[PDB]
């Protein structure tokens, strides 16, 4: 995240950092105790994650971290990577062994398609993550978050030579320097509903971070609900 | 004047149209409705969405 602030210790509970080759390489979100969403980008070479919740500063071991290993990762069965890396942007991460819920590791709200799509339209959600704080700069060590507000579709549409379709959505400034990034991939993007968050977006993409006349690009969670209720459904 | 599409029908997380112009409020899973009809409750000890660590 460029042009964010630290968030304090508990302020995203939900958050989930994912860790391999290259650590916090992509964020997800705490669905249940045993489930975890992501881009599916960030999981596509099948090879092992490493999930972190309860994780504020990734360079200090502290006492709110559990780590748990991916057991199985289920893109949705309408993303194909071959074709499109980021369209159908997000998959679902099961862990090994169950979360121990807290005040630092927490579910976000996961509202019905009708309302996801409503909160979305209040127009301001919060990003957060490890990812890079400047454009090609080094990622964060606190975890990072950013008030986005949406940006209209046409005003999208011509800030990109790529096509934009109607299950993603851009959220960012029009004078830069406030974005996502590298790194931040996966992540939450929330509405918070009279002090509820509910997740109203994935982290999906960009072309080059915070700069003036482009901006993030998500995956609208919307669509994805059902799917999403189905999958993690632990009852 | 009471509909769900006039603030949400003063309910806090979900608003259903129900009979003879009322509403009916819900929440999400881990809440309760609350005996004012429009509040959410926390019915777990530690429900979704929640910032809880003192701030
Ligand atoms: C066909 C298609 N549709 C999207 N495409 C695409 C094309 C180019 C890129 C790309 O190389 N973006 C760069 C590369 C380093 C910094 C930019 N980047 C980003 N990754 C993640 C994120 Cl969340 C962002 C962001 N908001 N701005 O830039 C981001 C990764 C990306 Cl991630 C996606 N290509
Ligand atoms: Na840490």
């Amino acid at each position: 995240v460029v042009g964010g602030e630290d968030a304090k210790p508990g302020q995203f509970p939900w958050q989930v950092v994912l860790n391999g080759k290259v650590d916090a390489f992509c964020g997800g979100s705490i669905v249940n105790e045993k489930w975890i969403v992501t881009a599916a980008h960030c999981v596509e070479t099948g090879v092992k994650i490493t999930v972190v919740a309860g994780e504020h500063n990734i360079e200090e071991t502290e006492h709110t971290e559990q780590k748990r290993n991916v057991i199985r990762i289920i893109p949705h069965h309408n993303y194909n990577a071959a074709i499109n890396k980021y369209n159908h942007d997000i998959a679902l991460l099961e862990l090994d062994e169950p979360l121990v819920l807290n005040s630092y590791v927490t579910p976000i709200c996961i509202a019905d398609k009708e309302y996801t799509n409503i909160f979305l339209k209040f127009g301001s959600g919060y990003v957060s993550g490890w990812g890079r704080v400047f454009h090609k700069g080094a990622s964060a060590l606190v975890l990072q978050y950013l008030r986005v507000p949406l940006v209209d579709r046409a005003t999208c549409l011509r800030s990109t030579k790529f096509t934009i379709y109607n299950n993603m959505f851009c959220a960012g400034f029009h004078e830069g320097g406030r974005d996502s990034c590298q790194g931040d991939s996966g992540g939450p993007h929330v509405t918070e509903v009279e002090g509820t968050s509910f997740l109203t977006g994935i982290i999906s993409w960009g072309e080059e971070c915070a700069m003036k006349g482009k901006y993030g690009i998500y995956t609208k969670v919307s669509r994805y609900v059902n799917w999403i209720k189905e999958k993690t459904k632990l009852t | 004047d009471v509909t769900c599409n006039i603030k949400n029908g003063r309910c806090e997380q979900f608003c259903k149209n129900s009979a003879d112009n009322k509403v009916v409020c819900s929440c999400t899973e881990g809440y309760r409705l609350a005996e004012n009809q429009k509040s959410c409750e926390p019915a777990v000890p530690f429900p979704c969405g929640r910032v809880s660590v003192s701030q």
